[PDB]
């Protein structure tokens, strides 16, 4: 009786003041009235909602606060998530004393947020909070950190989009085990029994298939110094998504060190052609023509274009455009990005040793759009084998029990859209592998 | 049923892939909503051994929930077969085995499980060729210790004394998860282990000492420092006498200093570990160091301020605040934390041998030209470190900075007129700069008005809603102090009445704006006129129709009838008998919903304006208020 | 006149059978184009969405013909074991 006439006829000044103090930086008065409330039975509902709107209000507010700027700077976008998981987090343990539905409350109000706001709105692609999680991550790990990485491991259980995360970091792994650039072992075991721990078999096998190729390169090459600068680093191809290389030109210089390790792999492993890429790799350049000896951290194909320039007097972008045979626009970018540089003898610089690897900035955008298509065609024909598979041992059933199977087992990947499942029924009708039965109508029979 | 169970296994059994996919989906679907045990144990059993992924992941998922309606007598034969194969060659199958016993762990609340498991990684931890072995044996240990730690009567001493030796393994990985597992364990426990372990910890520290040994102790502190207040008194004296090394290893002594505050608060210890943390504050000499030391220093200030309550004149007398105060010229991460300390204290300032008034008096001039000095940076997060100390300043106390405002105003002004800031920084400032204006007296802002006008003015037009409205709670109370009716003054503001009267009335209209912008925009409109609409002649008879359309909108009803009243209760006469007459039924006709802050503000509305205005007063709008009398 | 010379290449080597580059067993054509009986009848995007599949012993084929592959046995033509599938 007490609580009820205490709350019953003060439920618009006790709501204004819980919204009051929550705007504002005071969590004991706001742990001070739950407690005063919560003896209340079965009266909770709309204190919420109310909460639940008001993260929803503040998650707006902070994403739109900082806008223009977290669609090309994720680190502070990350930052500034993580700032607000955690104060929510020091929040519902001061006050809430971690209560289950208010725990569920701020769970899916982080979700609610996460997967929709002011930045995913106008690029209208609803995928790109993955993105981010993954770009903050490879760069953190781009060189203490095992809290950062915990809080990002337990937000990300919010986001639905799981796949995107996990093909992202794959793709992200495996660019960067090219290049000796990685952190610590312990850092990256502790990531790995992390995402063993979190995420299925499924995502850690093609990790685990990495680690075991490139442990068997380092043997191979170990083995072949000690029956012996240069280096080699052999990857399997259906262990390592990577787009064909274009033509290119062997250089003359070092024709040799490729030339030996195709017989020796002839010789051992005969039957086997091999693919070099001519993409990721990178070296020092050892300049004695300048006033002091530089070094140049430089990837194979500005390092090519650089070695054009030997013993030539006259330099046209035609004819070394038809001579490696690699697409025009790559070409320009790559140009104006060295020319941005002031390299391309007689310039100093301020330290001996420069770096001048740096981000694309024009090809993120191309490969982010092809990594969603194709993600986008993968999601297509797993649901398309999973639709046609099914019926191998339900001989005939409905159309709303099918739709709903297919729903229920991939609930935890992702939630497909119900024209996109209707065209790919269609089409497998279309394609012999289903009959339409005339005695009931959406219904369908197996066929060879 | 029997024949359904026969029949699955049957149908299953015929090596195909689709038809194990749709028999694990089946028997999921069943486990969710003698002999056939043994049988599926099996057949799971000789699954795990399949090279195919996704049948592996299946039957891995189905084991988890297994375990409530299989027996409990070949559980145990189960954890041995998946702890023989976990000792196996392959790769895979060993992920495939951790995988399952996390698995079966995680599902786990048939307690000889655990027994067995901890017994047999008692010999497993032991030295072995292989590390990875090891790692993963400490990570299952970690997750045992986080999930389990019971009853285990006669098991801890033998884990304690067979994991000491893995302590010293050379790898840095090992060593971490060998501490973690030593944390997770003082964490789960019992009444003489921990004696133990501290007696060897300090055996082993009058020795050739490692970063181990002292994050050990960090990491077991941290996980359970409420049972460490008799061992301390040998600890300090260790930490101090080997923090004067030249090799760079005071981190982890630093580290340890704001822990123990944080788990012991009450230790008469504090004077020495301060003088120590003072002085090693001093240290200036990525290959460089020497700008990351300071951060677990600053974290020891951060800790001491935040637990000590009851010594502030302690802490105030000494020079540890002017340390802080000239200590700012530093990196990022310095002045941020340094700032973040200062911000903490004066928060703590606030009650929960003079007075702790004087001496914040006497520094306050200090805080000043420091803040000044800080001002000349074109970094962002300086600006609002130091915008959100003035407003922490102003705050505290009333009447704080009264002879500082005309060497501050130029700062606030280049901070809010500057292109490069970010709506954070502007928001802040004009937090600052409203706050400053409502605390001090309106003496000090008279000189100001030719310099806060214009640039309050333009901040009032912006795209966003935060700073429009920040901007307008601005205008609202810089209107407010230029014009106190309080006190005379002697001033005329003949020219700002034009320049934000415009401002004003262009966000008074809809231009899809949000909802707190137009309540603000109405705010200030209503506190323009209440104190100051004797110059506004030509617009007053024909601007009252927007309050008149807002007062049916849901939206915009608290705020517009607020304005009302504020207008018709001003000392200088407003003219309101031509609106009277279409106002009042529009009010009387809210009288009917059931809301108590818009009842009492629409009362009270109406309550001033008769008691203001009374000359005309036809007879249909008193009838009406009458009949509105009964629902209220 | 202006010359260099480079220190280390640390190139990147993708290895395959000869076979599967070669040509794919189940239709005797080019891996790199498409099948026939996909641009026999072209009226969707299924001439769009076929492309080559892949499995853990590093074997590459076309998605139609090994899923019409499948129901008939479950082997991969010249490499003798259980089909798998890892990625598109
Ligand atoms: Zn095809
Ligand atoms: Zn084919
Ligand atoms: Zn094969």
């Amino acid at each position: 009786k007490c609580e009820q006439v205490l709350i019953e006829k003060h439920l618009e000044i006790f709501h204004t003041e819980f919204q009051n103090l929550l705007d504002a930086d005071k969590n004991e008065d706001l742990g001070r009235m739950y407690n005063l409330v919560s003896r209340i039975q079965d009266g909770l509902g709309e204190l919420k909602k109310l909460l639940e709107t008001h993260i929803h209000n503040q998650g707006l507010a902070a994403i739109e606060k900082c806008g223009e700027a977290a669609l090309n700077d994720p680190k502070m976008y990350v930052q500034t998530v993580l700032d607000v998981h955690k104060k929510y987090n020091a929040l519902v343990m001061s006050a809430f004393n971690n209560d289950a539905g208010f725990v569920a409350a701020l769970d899916k109000a982080c979700g609610r947020f996460i997967n929709n706001n002011a930045v995913t709105k106008m690029a209208q692609s609803s995928s790109k909070s993955p993105e981010l999680l993954a770009r903050y991550c490879d760069s953190l790990l781009k060189k203490e950190l095992e809290d950062t990485l915990n809080q990002v491991m337990v937000v990300f259980k919010y986001i639905e989009d799981k796949d995107v995360f996990q093909k992202f970091y794959a793709k992200m792994l495996a660019k960067r085990l090219v290049h000796q650039n990685s952190a610590s072992d312990d850092a990256e075991a502790s990531m790995i029994s992390k995402l063993k721990q979190a995420c299925g078999f499924e995502y850690t096998s093609k990790l685990q298939r990495m680690f075991q190729d490139i442990g068997v390169s380092k043997d191979l090459n170990e083995q072949f110094k000690k029956h012996l600068d240069f280096s080699i680093q052999v990857l399997s191809s259906g262990s390592w998504p990577f787009q064909q290389s274009c033509t290119f030109a062997l250089p003359s210089e070092l024709e040799r060190s490729y030339q030996r390790f195709t017989a020796f792999y002839a010789s051992r492993h005969s039957g086997r052609k091999l693919t070099w890429l001519y993409q990721l790799s990178k070296g020092e350049l050892v300049t004695n023509c300048f006033k002091n000896r530089y070094t140049l951290q430089a990837s194979t194909f500005q390092m090519a274009i650089l070695l054009q320039y030997n013993t030539e007097d006259a330099y046209t972008v035609q004819q070394l455009t038809d001579s490696t045979q690699i697409k025009m626009d790559i070409l320009a970018q790559v140009l104006q990005i060295l020319l941005k540089s002031k390299l391309l003898l007689g310039y100093k610089n301020k330290k001996l040793r420069v770096n001048i690897n740096v981000p694309m900035k024009t090809e993120q955008k191309q490969e982010q759009e092809t990594t969603h298509k194709n993600i986008e065609e993968d999601r297509k024909l797993l649901i398309q084998a999973a639709i046609v598979r099914i019926m191998k041992m339900r001989k005939v059933l409905k159309h709303q029990q099918l739709l709903g199977e297919v729903l229920t087992q991939l609930s935890s990947r992702f939630k497909p859209r119900v024209p996109v499942i209707k065209k790919c029924i269609d089409i497998l009708i279309e394609k012999e592998y289903l009959e339409r039965v005339d005695g009931e109508k959406d219904t369908y029979s197996y066929l060879a | 049923a029997s024949y359904h169970i026969s029949n699955l296994l049957e149908k299953m059994t015929s090596s195909d892939k689709d038809f194990r996919f749709m028999a694990t989906n089946d028997l999921m679907t069943e486990l969710q909503k003698d002999d056939s045990e043994r049988k599926v144990v099996k057949m799971i059993l000789k699954l795990l051994e399949d090279k195919n992924g996704e049948v592996q992941n299946l039957a891995v998922k189905c084991l988890g929930p297994l375990v409530s309606k299989v027996k409990e007598y070949q559980v145990e034969t189960i954890v041995d077969t998946l702890c023989t194969n976990m000792l196996s060659d392959k790769e895979q199958l060993r992920d495939i085995s951790s995988i399952g016993l996390k698995t079966v762990i995680g599902e786990l609340p048939a307690a000889n499980v655990c027994k067995k498991i901890t017994g047999r990684l008692t010999s497993a931890i032991a030295k072995q060729e292989d590390v990875s072995v090891q790692l993963e044996a400490l990570d299952i240990m970690a997750d045992m210790l986080s999930r389990q730690g019971g009853l285990l009567v006669n098991f801890h001493p033998s884990i304690l004394t067979c994991l000491l030796p893995q302590l010293t393994s050379p790898r840095l990985a090992v060593r971490k998860r060998t501490i973690i597992a030593l944390g997770h364990l003082v964490m789960s426990c019992f009444v003489d282990l921990i004696e133990h372990l501290l007696s060897e910890l300090s055996k082993n520290d009058s020795m050739s000492t490692t970063r181990t040994y002292i994050q050990c102790i960090a990491a077991i502190s941290r996980q359970a420092g409420h049972r460490i207040g008799e061992y301390l008194e040998k600890i300090i004296p260790l930490v101090v006498k080997f923090c004067n090394v030249d090799d760079d290893e005071l981190r982890e002594y630093c580290i340890q200093a704001f822990e123990s505050f944080v788990r012991r608060c009450p230790k008469e210890v504090y004077p020495h570990v301060s003088t120590i943390i003072n002085i090693c504050l001093k240290y200036l000499t990525d290959d460089d160091m020497s700008w990351k030391v300071r951060r677990a220093a600053a974290k020891c200030l951060d800790a001491v301020v935040s637990t000590r309550h009851e010594m502030l004149p302690e802490f105030y007398k000494t020079v540890s605040p002017a340390l802080i105060s000239r200590f700012k010229e530093r990196e990022e991460n310095v002045k941020a934390d340094v700032f973040h300390a200062y911000l903490s204290l004066l928060k703590q300032t606030r009650p929960v041998g003079e007075t702790p008034l004087t001496m914040l008096q006497s520094q306050v001039p200090n805080i000043v030209k420091a803040l000044h000095k800080q001002m000349k940076e074109k970094s962002v997060k300086t600006r609002q470190c130091c915008f959100n100390m003035l407003t922490e300043l102003v705050n505290v106390l009333p009447g704080a900075l009264t002879q500082h405002i005309p060497v501050l105003v130029p700062g606030i002004i280049f901070s809010l007129n500057d292109k490069s800031s970010s709506s954070n920084l502007k928001i802040d400032a004009l937090s600052c700069l409203y706050v400053i204006l409502c605390n001090h007296s309106p003496q000090v802002f008279h000189p100001h008005v030719q310099a806060l006008v214009p640039p309050v003015v333009a901040c009032v037009g912006d795209p966003f809603y935060k700073i429009t409205s920040e901007a307008l709670l601005v205008t609202q109370q810089l209107v407010k102090v230029i014009r106190p009716l309080d006190q005379p003054s002697s001033f005329d503001a003949t020219p700002y009445i034009k320049d934000l009267f415009t401002c004003t009335i262009k966000r008074l209209k809809a231009a899809d704006i949000d909802q707190e912008v137009k309540e603000r925009a109405i705010s200030c409109m209503g506190q323009i006129i209440c104190n100051l609409g004797d110059n506004l002649g030509s617009d007053l008879p024909n601007t009252l129709q927007i309050f008149l359309e807002r007062l049916k909108n849901e939206i915009t009803r608290l705020t517009t009838v607020k304005a009302l009243t504020l207008i018709a209760g001003s000392p200088l006469k407003i003219d309101l008998r031509p609106v009277l007459g279409e106002g009042v039924p529009i009010l009387a006709s809210f009288l009917r919903k059931n809301q108590r802050a818009l009842k009492l503000g629409t009362l009270s509305a109406l309550d001033i304006l008769i008691k203001n205005y009374s000359d005309s007063l036809t007879a249909a709008m008193i009838d009406a208020v009458l009949d509105e009398l009964p629902p209220l | 006149k202006k010359r260099f010379e480079v220190k280390k290449w640390n190139a990147v080597a993708l290895w395959a059978w000869d076979i599967v580059v070669d040509n794919c067993a189940i239709c005797r054509n080019h891996i790199m184009d498409l099948c026939i009986e996909c641009q026999a009848n072209q009226a969707s995007a299924t001439s769009e969405e076929c492309t080559v599949a892949w499995g853990v012993c590093n074997h590459a084929f076309h998605f139609h013909c090994i899923s019409r592959w499948l129901k008939t046995r479950q082997v991969c033509p010249l490499d003798n074991r259980e089909w798998e599938f890892q990625k598109y």
